[PDB]
């Protein structure tokens, strides 16, 4: 859970 | 800044199956005339673990824009549950509008979606194999994610 | 890909 989130954050900002 | 300013999305018949095609109201304001168009998008994030399973759900050009402010709905059919691993299916992933400008993606407007089974029975004893007829899609709408990026205008 | 009208 923890890391699928900072994945998903990623991809919020990404680039 | 920016020539185009993104003022606000409303998510439509945002808690809905989740074949039921998504429906943003965007309003927008451009300060001057604009040569091009703006290319808005809809992407599903498929998978956390790679964005290589992002669909496209669709995109369209809004040709000429005056200076003035603008609204249009955004409809883009459902993902292809085809393309989705089972194990991202069930549970939170994220859904992005973007919005392009010859070629240059400028802002990106990012929600949070819940996929969840309704029925008690299924939501307790899932599938073998995620059934899409039976989830809902919920975009956690109160809290989107905004991210501009810096284009040539010119 | 596709045009979209505004409103």
């Amino acid at each position: 859970d923890p890391r699928r989130q900072e994945l998903l954050e990623a991809r919020f900002t990404g680039v | 800044m920016a020539k185009v300013q993104v003022n606000n999305v409303v998510v439509l018949d945002n808690p809905s199956p989740f074949y039921n095609p998504f429906q943003f109201e965007i309003t927008f304001e451009c300060i001057e005339d604009l040569s091009e168009d703006l290319e808005w998008k809809i992407i599903y994030v498929g998978s956390a673990e790679s964005e290589e399973y992002d669909q496209v759900l669709d995109s369209v050009l809004v040709g000429p824009v005056p200076a003035g402010r603008h609204m249009f709905v955004f409809q883009a059919d459902a993902p292809n549950p085809g393309l989705i691993p089972d194990a991202d299916a069930v549970g939170v992933t994220v859904v992005l509008i973007t919005c392009t400008y010859r070629g240059q993606e400028f802002i990106r407007v990012g929600y949070y979606v819940n996929n969840e089974y309704t029925e008690t029975e299924l939501r307790e004893n899932p599938p073998v194999k995620p059934d899409f007829s039976k989830l809902q899609r919920n975009i956690l709408a109160s809290n989107p994610r905004v991210t501009r990026f810096h284009i040539n205008w010119e």
